[PDB]
């Protein structure tokens, strides 16, 4: 899985 | 999805991915039913026999996706969960009776070419379409085989099966809150949902008003795409009074 | 919503997807 933008974490 | 095919772009704009934050991985499918409500299977969130009990902050929902693993910049939208609602009579102890859960999003998602809600059935649409032989459509990023994983969303069309045939295919106690679907061994064609597809939608396109309706939720099955076995789906209309009660309440 | 179940890239544009006809043909 490609890393998702940090803002969603 | 076993023995299905690649979805077309925007084919299933209500498809939702339930995503684990840590470790980052696919948990389940789900569906968009309004700008703030997502429908899934209860066992995607709560299943004590497997020590599964997710809370809101464990999870994300990813909407508008096609690729399974890619971050689809400018296309998908990622939402946080405000609250999970599991059916109070969800039977995780025995047979996954009432395998249904709602998730309210923290903020409304913007609709787009790739993001759009599915309809929930009325009594009349359910009575008309939930008939043996009538085909619905199942979508998901789950396993391609029982015993790997797809590059993009998979789709398969499958016929609803007569209730006695469903019952005779399994030792599990079937209830009125379930239906089963899939081809018989003699029909040649095949296909099934599989692990990872759980919580995703079984949809039908009404020939009366040309709208897509979600009739089922991918729930359970013995293996995947086995001859003489069928996929079992939560009967969405049978549980719609609970759905409406939750949305009206919260 | 009032607009539920109508896909921007299909119904809204009067385009059919490649297998929805299979569903329609099963609906007696
Ligand atoms: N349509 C299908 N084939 C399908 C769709 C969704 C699922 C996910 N659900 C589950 O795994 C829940 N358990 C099962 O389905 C159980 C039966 C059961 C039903 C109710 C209560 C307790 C047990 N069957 S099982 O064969 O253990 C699930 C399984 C399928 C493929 C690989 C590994 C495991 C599994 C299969
Ligand atoms: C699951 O998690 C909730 C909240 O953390 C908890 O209250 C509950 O007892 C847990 N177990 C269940 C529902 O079996
Ligand atoms: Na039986
Ligand atoms: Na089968």
């Amino acid at each position: 899985f490609e890393e998702i933008p940090e803002e969603y974490l | 999805i076993v023995e299905g095919s690649d979805a077309e772009i925007g084919m299933s704009p209500w498809q939702v991915m339930l995503f684990r934050k840590s470790p980052q991985e696919l948990l389940c499918g789900a569906s968009l039913i309004s700008d703030r409500w997502v429908l899934t299977a209860a066992h995607c969130l709560l299943y004590p026999p497997w020590d599964k009990n997710f809370t809101e902050n464990d999870l994300l929902v990813r909407i508008g996706k096609h690729s399974r693993t890619r971050y689809e910049r400018n296309i998908e939208k990622i939402s946080m969960l405000e609250k999970i609602y599991i059916h109070p009579r969800y039977n995780w102890r025995e047979n996954l009776d009432r395998d249904i859960a709602l998730m309210k999003l923290k903020k409304p998602v913007a609709f787009s070419d790739y993001i759009h809600p599915v309809c929930l059935p009325d009594r009349e649409t359910a009575a008309s379409l939930l008939q043996a032989g009538y085909k619905g459509r199942v979508t998901g990023w789950g396993n391609l085989k029982e015993t790997g994983q797809p590059s993009v969303l998979q789709v398969v069309n499958l016929p609803i099966v007569e209730r006695p045939v469903c019952k005779d295919s399994t030792r599990i106690r079937i209830t009125d809150n379930m239906f089963c679907a899939g081809y018989k061994p003699d029909e040649g064609k095949r296909g099934d949902a599989c692990e990872g597809d759980s919580g995703g939608p079984f949809v039908m396109k009404s020939p009366f008003n040309n709208r897509w309706y979600q009739m089922g939720i991918v729930s359970w099955g013995e293996g995947c795409d086995r001859d003489g076995k069928y996929g079992f789906y939560t009967h969405v209309f049978r549980l719609k009074k609970w759905i409406q009660k939750v949305i009206d309440q919260f | 919503e009032a607009d539920c179940g109508l896909r921007p890239l299909f119904e809204k544009k009067s385009l059919e997807d490649k297998t929805e006809r299979e569903l329609l043909e099963s609906y007696i």
